[PDB]
RNA sequence: AACGAGCUUGGUGAUAGCUGGUUACCCAAAAAAUGAAUUUAAGUUCAAUUUUAAACUUGCUAAAAAAACAAAAUCAAAAA
RNA sequence: AUUAAACCUUGUACCUUUUGCAUAAUGAACUAACUAGAAAACUUCUAACUAAAAGAAUUACAGCUAGAAACCCCGAAACCAAAC
């Protein structure tokens, strides 16, 4: 049992692919939103470091990463643990006002204006 | 020994996230040449706190204070 | 320790906040000793805090006895007949202000 | 003897006082109270745990026999309560069951509603109006 | 000195308010407690 | 040791008021040093229980153990320094309240076995203890009748309560 | 055998040995005992520095 | 004989603890006890309930005519004023004070309803549980201890006759509010 | 809810709807319980606070 | 176990007593006397530990050297048995070689 | 009244790489059974690991091309 | 836990030892008392004085002096000397 050196044909989209999960081949996302859903336990040691590495120690509990090759080559060797989703901005990028009032939604998205009240 | 229906539907739920990791790890924003440096400053200060911190390691002051506030123990009222 | 132990239900002792609310201590008793060590810390209590937790609740009596004394005791007796006695011995000021506020409330 | 222990009487009480409800010789003799006080406070420190599992489990039992008066299966009605954004929790919708029976068959009938909504909504596919229970209140 | 001064306000010095110097003794440790005893660092 | 039963006779209570039930008398009398097991002592003290003094008298004076002449010897003496000393009225007027035996103070000796080889022997001595009240015997228990039993259960059903509910 | 303030004494040295350093030297203040321990050794620059001062 | 002067100490407070036990201490009056000043003792007992007191009515309304018999005998081998007068004002301002309340919340109900809920709520049994412990068995004085419950529910409505002088119907209707109409919660009509 | 009628929120309801007041009465501990994961004293005695809250009325408004 | 059932009569320490009271006194004697004697002829006690300190092993060692042609036959005998065990001892058994 | 060599006392607390035992609390970290020599493999010493304190500066992962045999263990600039 | 002692639910005695596992295996009838880690060469910590320190004999290219800090209990078959 040794690490694997996976095709590159995996990380190469297909047509429909960018259909279903609605990404455009350009104007790719900047950030990763990973979390950690399977444990570290049973698993090869190098997969144990790359997670500590990652930050994803605590599981379910989102980080942020930059979409570049080389986090993007750490989190491929630990994909099967962890769920990547794209973070978005509908409001934009948080301001030094609107840093207190951010909040994370379960859909992706960073939303910098949280009240807490009905839609209305 | 046939496997369970829960065991076999949980499987391809998992397999199905991972298909989306292969699919959002295929768009890097930045190529590898243009990776180089962009965090250089960072980085190097970082180490210069870690640095710090291992070579500041020294006793502590002693203050008379201390030593002579052990004789407050037999305070009493006159 | 549950089936070691007794136990009882959630209560008031005479339905405490329907009306009015009434405060159940009703008596510190606080023995000191002049000069013993133990003690040291209880005698700034009555220096410091005891007027003001006084003045704070005046349906509490409280009594402060100088004597010669070898451990400084509180006596907390209440409405429905409950009387708790505390080691004061080498605590100090802090832990007595604090404990004695738990036991008013 | 220059030093000798003077205080194991009240080192066997500590003991012995968490033993004297058991039966036999386990009551009143330290070498075997001992060993079965250890063995209480081991059970008793896991016991906390499972006693949270077990009022659960309960709750669960008294909420079937409570929604299959009114003819709902236990799965079908939490779920669809929780649909209509209503977010109380088991151990009240007991209470409710017991002491309440003429709000708890309400919320049977508003859960069934929105179980019959989601029947339709799937039912017919394309562009159909939601239903009127099935609406959901955003926050922001 | 303003140490001197600080005497002169404190209780007077005597056999019952003795202390050494912080940290200028050791503590021995017994084979006795579970931490220590049992085979006993052996 | 310890003698506390023979102290029990020397309590004297406050004279009783004109409007109040009339006392019992209480007597204690042992017997130290009986040889005699305790065990075997306690089926003689055991069966005497609650009966009367006549009635116990009778049924030890026809019994073939060692202890039966000891226990009546005792209640014989019980008996005359009630009368004499506890100013108990009618001799026939006593019950036995209580009847335990004790263990007393025992002798180690060697019992000789076949192979060089011995056990430790015991020369058991017991006490014999009763404390007499003057009065009738009480009233023996009477069963639980089939209506007393079933009301017992219905009030187990009418205890019930909601468990682990408001 | 530091006499006085001897907090006063840290300063000064602090100010006197930073520029050659480069950085605040680290130094523990022992008032029981009147000494001042500094990390490194800089007795020849501190022994002609309080020749200066007349100590 | 093992050394040592603070085990013996120890087991001293044991042998206390098993003589109580076998031998309970017959109740004592508080007063008896150290730590005790009445003057104090009387202005808490105000300043408890948040209600304002002319201390030498309140004074009157603790004194039962039973005590001031035996310091008369005692004084055999200052007349004072008895609770009596503070006791039928209080008791009568009481009774009208739970009538008028019942009959606003509850109009219908007949007159023998009031009539026995109003003597239930002054009833011995319930006005013994709640003078006992606010505190009024202990301010008590009296002949006998531990207070008899007649003597006990005379000095509770005495002080009620003190308070309504000194602060009037309306204040004085507050306290039967809060104390006595209290205890009817969680209670059956038809127990009462 | 009452005896004829009830309203539920989704999932809370509007302030001026319920308004629903309390009074602390007593703020004390629990008392001790034992934490043992062996010995006799390899053993943790927990208290923590705790308060007691008495409800004293809940009141709605025709605001439906 | 069992305790005593009564207190112990109480101990009396009487503090001002003249060896209490006086001592420590001429333990400055060679500072403040010129050092014409040392503190150490002050102590009293065994004539071959005045002055000395050393392990079990030193102290038995010294006590033969001091005394030891004045001993009873029993307790040479014993002494110079001690001597051999601590030698055997010390000298051969323990943790740290 | 236990003779392949009596019994008693002393030497003597004989020695035992073997068996057993080795007494309060709490916090923390933490290996191995790889290698080497040994009348040595029921032991011990060294390496290696672990650990505590101290000094000051690069470490872990990953690492292209290119190399040493070859279609991943060594080695391994920049980066991140 | 319970309104309720028992019914319902959860739960493969302990120490050593195997191996980091036992349903192995050793030891424990129970109570009270007694019953097993001891030393300063080097290291670390706290002070005195300091090119010197130590109350003679010693160490010293910041040292030297003092304090504190450490290394178990029980058990053979045997061997030898002198008596009996
Ligand atoms: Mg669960
Ligand atoms: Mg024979
Ligand atoms: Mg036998
Ligand atoms: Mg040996
Ligand atoms: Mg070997
Ligand atoms: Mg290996
Ligand atoms: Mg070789
Ligand atoms: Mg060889
Ligand atoms: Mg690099
Ligand atoms: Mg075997
Ligand atoms: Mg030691
Ligand atoms: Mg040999």
């Amino acid at each position: 049992f040794t690490k694997s050196r996976i095709p590159d044909k995996v990380f190469q989209p297909k047509p429909e692919d960018h259909e279903k999960y609605g990404g455009d081949p350009q104007n790719p996302h900047k950030l990763h939103i990973v979390t950690r859903i399977r444990s570290t336990k049973r698993r090869p040691y190098w997969e144990k470091d790359t997670i500590k590495m990652l930050g994803l120690q605590k599981a379910h509990s989102p980080q942020i990463h930059k979409n570049i090759p080389s986090v993007n080559a750490k989190l491929k060797v630990v994909k099967h643990l962890i769920r990547i989703q794209p973070l978005k901005l509908p409001q934009g990028l948080p301001t030094e006002e609107t840093m207190s009032s951010t909040c994370l939604k379960s859909t992706g998205e960073l939303v910098v204006q949280w009240h807490l009240k009905p839609v209305e | 020994r046939t496997v369970s229906f829960q065991a076999k539907e949980s499987m391809i739920r998992r397999l199905e996230v991972e298909a989306e990791n292969h699919y959002w790890l295929s768009m890097p924003y930045m190529t590898a040449e243009q990776e180089c440096g962009h965090a250089a400053e960072r980085r190097a200060q970082a180490f210069e706190a870690i640095k710090a911190a291992a070579t500041s390691k020294f006793p502590k002051h002693r203050y008379i204070a201390d030593q002579l506030d052990h004789l407050n123990i037999s305070k009493k009222w006159s | 320790t549950g089936r070691g132990t007794s136990s009882r239900f959630l209560t008031s002792v005479l339905h405490n906040g329907l009306g009015r609310y009434v405060q159940q201590l009703q008596r510190l008793s606080l023995s000191l000793s002049r000069d013993a060590p133990s003690s040291r810390g209880a005698r700034e209590f009555v220096e410091r805090e005891v007027t003001d937790f006084a003045r704070r609740n005046p349906g509490v009596v409280v009594y402060v006895n100088p004597r010669p004394c070898a451990m400084p005791r509180i006596v907390a007796e209440y409405l429905n007949g409950a009387v708790r006695e505390e080691n004061v011995n080498s605590k100090s000021v802090e832990e007595i202000k604090s404990l004695v506020q738990k036991l008013a409330d | 003897l220059r030093n000798r222990l003077t205080d194991r009487y009240w080192r066997v009480q500590e003991v012995l006082k968490h033993a004297q409800h058991f039966r036999g010789r386990k009551n009143r003799c330290y070498r075997l109270a001992v060993r079965a006080v250890t063995r209480a406070f081991v059970k008793c420190t896991k016991a906390r745990r499972l006693k949270k599992r077990n009022l659960r489990t309960l709750w669960i039992n008294r909420i079937t026999a409570a929604s299959q008066e009114h003819g709902l299966k236990y799965p079908a009605f939490i779920v669809n309560l929780i649909k209509c954004q209503v977010e109380l929790n088991r151990k009240v919708l007991v209470d409710l069951a017991i002491y309440e029976p003429k709000t708890f068959k309400s919320l049977a009938a508003l859960a069934k509603r929105r179980q019959q909504e989601g029947f339709a909504a799937a039912l017919g596919d394309g562009k159909e109006p939601e239903g009127i229970f099935s609406r959901v209140v955003q926050y922001h | 000195g303003t140490s001197l001064d600080l005497l002169r306000s404190l209780p007077r010095v005597s056999l019952a308010n003795l202390k050494p110097s912080p940290n200028s003794r050791k503590r021995e440790r017994r084979p006795r407690d579970r931490r220590r005893g049992r085979k006993c660092g052996r | 040791i310890s003698r506390k039963w023979e102290k029990k006779n020397k309590i004297v209570y406050p004279p009783q008021l004109p409007g109040e039930p009339r006392r019992p008398a209480e007597i204690y009398h042992c017997r130290r040093q009986i040889k005699y097991s305790k065990d075997k002592m306690w089926y003689l003290a055991k069966m005497i229980r609650g009966m009367s003094i006549d009635q116990a008298l009778a049924q030890l004076e026809f019994n073939d153990k060692k202890g039966a002449q000891i226990i009546k010897e005792v209640l014989l003496e019980a008996q005359d320094m009630a009368v004499r000393d506890h100013n108990v009225e009618f001799r026939s007027n006593l019950h036995i309240a209580e009847s335990t035996s004790g263990r007393g103070q025992c002798l180690k000796r060697i019992r000789y076995h076949g192979r060089g080889r011995f056990g430790i022997m015991e020369k058991v001595y017991c006490h014999y203890f009763v404390k007499l009240v003057e009065g009738p015997p009480p009233p023996p228990e009477v069963p639980k009748t089939a209506v007393d039993h079933a009301k017992d259960y219905i009030q187990q059903l009418r205890s019930r309560t909601i468990i682990h509910t408001l | 055998k530091v006499e006085g303030d001897i907090w006063a004494l840290q300063k000064d040295v602090e100010e006197f040995l930073s520029p050659l350093l480069g950085k605040t030297p680290i130094t523990q203040v022992n008032e029981v005992t009147g000494t001042l321990r500094i990390k490194g050794y800089f007795d020849e620059q501190l022994k002609a520095w309080l020749l200066e001062k007349g100590f | 004989v093992k050394k040592g002067f603070r085990a013996a100490f120890r087991f001293q407070k044991e042998l206390e603890r098993w003589r109580l036990l076998r031998c309970p201490p017959p109740p004592v009056r508080r007063s008896e006890k150290p730590n005790w000043d009445y003057h104090a003792e009387v202005q808490a007992f105000g300043s408890r309930l948040q209600e304002t007191f002319s201390l030498d009515l309140l004074k009157t309304a603790f004194i039962n005519s039973c005590y001031i018999k035996s310091e008369e005998a005692k004084r055999q081998s200052l007349n004072l004023k008895d609770n009596q007068e503070l006791f039928e004002q209080g008791l009568s301002f009481s009774h009208r004070c739970l009538t008028q309340f019942l009959e606003d919340e509850f109009p219908d109900l007949p007159a023998e309803g009031t009539e026995s809920l109003v003597s239930f709520l002054t009833g011995e049994a319930v006005v013994c549980h709640v003078a006992r412990n606010l505190a009024v068995e202990q301010l008590t004085l009296s002949a006998e201890f531990p207070v008899p419950l007649p003597v006990l529910r005379q000095t509770f409505f005495a002080v009620i006759g003190a308070l309504l002088q000194s602060s009037g119907p309306e204040r004085a209707a507050l306290f039967i509010r809060d104390f006595l109409i209290t205890q009817m919660t969680g209670k059956e009509l038809f127990e009462m | 809810g009452a005896d004829n009628f009830t309203l539920l929120g989704k999932p809370l309801l509007r302030k001026e709807l319920v308004r629903v007041e309390a009074t602390v009465i007593e703020k004390t501990e629990s008392w001790p319980k034992i934490n043992m994961k062996k010995n006799f004293r390899k053993k943790k005695i927990i208290v923590n606070p705790q308060t007691i809250l008495r409800i004293n009325t809940i009141e709605i408004a025709p605001r439906l | 176990a069992f305790v005593r059932l009564t207190l112990p009569p109480p101990k009396v320490v009487d503090r001002w007593n003249e060896k209490r009271a006086l001592f420590g006194v001429y333990d400055n004697i060679g500072i403040l006397g010129n050092f014409e004697k040392h503190p150490k002829e002050l102590i009293k006690g065994p004539v071959w530990l005045r002055g000395w300190r050393g392990n079990e092993l030193q102290r038995c060692v010294r006590k033969k050297k001091f005394v030891g042609n004045r001993m009873f036959i029993e307790d040479l005998h014993n002494l110079n048995k001690r001597i051999s065990y601590l030698y055997k001892h010390f000298n051969r058994h323990g943790k740290y070689r």
